[PDB]
RNA sequence: UUGAUGUCACGGAACAGGAACUUGAACAACAUCGUUAC
């Protein structure tokens, strides 16, 4: 009867979210109190303050990332000479993911679990020679995989990330988000549940902004943010 | 996205029964081509005036305080 | 600051009563109104709490109106702002003021469900917007003469269903008197 | 549809103020379909 916006609590639903109660909203359409029937009544989380959200600009800015070495493909192409191109891969089925596997019966007990996060492991060895990672059989060329080409490890890519009226803490946490300890490794990209995609993060120079002449490279202020 | 003529604007009013229901695809398509409107002068003031009335229509769908363009400063010396 | 003022209003509505239904139409006018400019207050970005109960009352509100369109909600949220705006400090207060009363009601007044205490207070805006013009041409300007112009032909709107009013009918005769000053003809 | 002895209207810039902006990893595993038998 319910829907599965309902199943969670209420603190952990999306603020400026929607509606999932019986009653049909689009009555109050042209009236501007609609709005008030969206939103959380406390406010804002503390994502929703430095990623921004609909009617509030978020304060953080990504780029783009550029590669500075040579590629370093994966397969060699198959035309000689070139290191500019690298050569196909063939992957799994790769399809939709069942949300009644983790909400498995239909009263009140079965609640929503946290947020999939997937593992790291090795099983790219068993793709790149042409086999399925369950089986051992190979893989045909079905009109439903895809063909890719990817990069391999070993390369070095950089970016750059623009803030602004951070407090001290929240870019405490933010970069502690962005690079992890030492054991510890993100994941990025597609088919990442077949151990294609893990990258690691460093940090470079951080440069604050003092005045509107003045600039001052702040790198001896890390361990102080971090702890705070 | 797909290709198909399923677009979100100008296909409003396509339905499974009786599929000859007509979108505002196939009205503007069929008003294209009336051997009146097939010089220049002509389209332009008929485009101009269905604008103009679909504006009127949609302009009293709210129900909040409406504000006026600008009223004040009509001095005529 | 004004979305907690919607609560405290709509948890006490009875329905029944036209000081508490006013009291909602002035709270949701006046976050709108708040709204509608770009002030400081914009940043509150919460909502309303209980949702069913005030969604229930919200559509309860806004459909047991339309039946008494009778003008008793714009014109008394207009009055008291004006009554408002005329006790204030220096001029440039109620010079923002009043061209702000004057291009927020002045739709209102085209239509036949027109109220006498809109037309009466849009035509002593427009009244009052006439004496704050400051001359910068050894002569005055023309649209103070406007404004009084503008004032008596609302004054005129009201007193042709009527004879006597007695508060239309000293507006009509301060707009005469101030275009006699002024230079022109009565 | 003017009236004569007296028209600088080529005597007068439709001018002045307002960021089409904000939010979103091209990503992915468990089934589908209903009845048989006493």
């Amino acid at each position: 009867d319910r829907m599965i916006g309902k199943r969670m609590s209420a603190d952990l639903r999306p603020c400026h979210g929607d509606w999932v109660e019986d009653g049909d909203l689009s009555a109050l359409n042209a009236y501007p109190e609609k709005r008030l029937l969206l939103r959380h009544p406390k406010g804002l989380c503390p994502a929703c303050r430095l990623f921004g959200t609909g009617s509030y600009k978020g304060r953080v800015r990504f780029g783009f990332a550029s590669l500075e070495n040579d590629p370093e493909w994966l397969i060699p192409g198959k035309n000689p000479g070139d290191p500019f191109h690298g050569g196909p891969v063939m992957l799994s089925l790769l399809e939709r993911p069942r949300p009644t596997w983790s909400i498995p019966g239909s009263d009140n007990k079965f609640k929503v679990p946290g947020r999939k996060f997937y593992v790291h492991h090795h099983a790219w060895k068993t793709i790149k020679d042409g086999n399925h990672p369950t089986t051992g059989k190979a893989i045909e060329q079905s009109p439903n995989n895809r063909t890719v080409e990817a990069l391999a490890g070993g390369n070095s890519f950089s970016f750059e990330i623009a803030f602004e009226n951070l407090k001290e803490w929240e870019l405490g946490l933010l970069i502690h988000s962005l690079q992890l300890e030492k054991g510890l490794a993100h994941k990025l990209g597609m088919a990442k549940s077949m151990g294609f995609g893990s990258v690691e993060i460093d940090v470079e120079s951080v440069r604050l902004r003092k005045d509107w002449k003045q600039w001052r490279n702040g790198n001896s202020e890390i361990p102080n943010w971090l702890g705070k | 996205h797909d290709g198909k003529d399923d677009h979100y604007l100008w296909d409003i009013g396509k339905k499974k029964k009786d599929e000859n229901s007509v979108t505002i695809r196939q009205i503007l398509t069929t008003s294209a081509d009336t051997k009146e409107l097939k010089n220049a002068g002509k389209w332009r003031e008929f485009c101009e005036k269905l604008g103009e009335a679909l504006y009127l229509k949609s302009k009293d769908m709210s129900g909040g305080l409406k504000i006026t363009r600008r009223i004040l400063g009509d001095a005529e010396f | 600051n004004p979305i907690r003022d919607i609560q405290d209003r709509l948890k006490t509505a009875k329905f029944d009563n036209k000081d508490d239904m006013m009291n909602l139409a002035s709270s949701l006018y006046k976050y709108e109104k708040q709204l509608m400019d770009s002030s400081e207050a914009t940043l509150c970005q919460q909502g309303l709490s209980n949702r069913p109960n005030s969604f229930s009352q919200l559509s309860q509100f806004r459909d047991s109106d339309i039946q008494s369109k009778a003008g008793g909600q714009t014109g008394k949220f207009w009055q008291n702002e004006y009554e408002a705006c005329k006790n204030f400090q220096t001029h440039k207060e109620r010079r923002e003021t009043l061209e702000q009363i004057i291009r927020f009601l002045q739709n209102g007044a085209e239509e036949k469900d027109a109220d006498d205490l809109l037309l009466k207070t849009l035509a002593r805006a427009y009244f009052h917007r006439g004496l704050l013009y400051r001359p910068k041409g050894f002569s005055v300007p023309a649209r103070k003469v406007e404004a009084m112009k503008k004032a008596i032909a609302y004054c005129e709107i009201i007193l042709d269903k009527n004879e006597e009013e007695s508060e239309a009918l000293r507006i009509w005769l301060y707009a005469a008197m101030e275009l006699r000053r002024c230079g022109e003809e009565y």
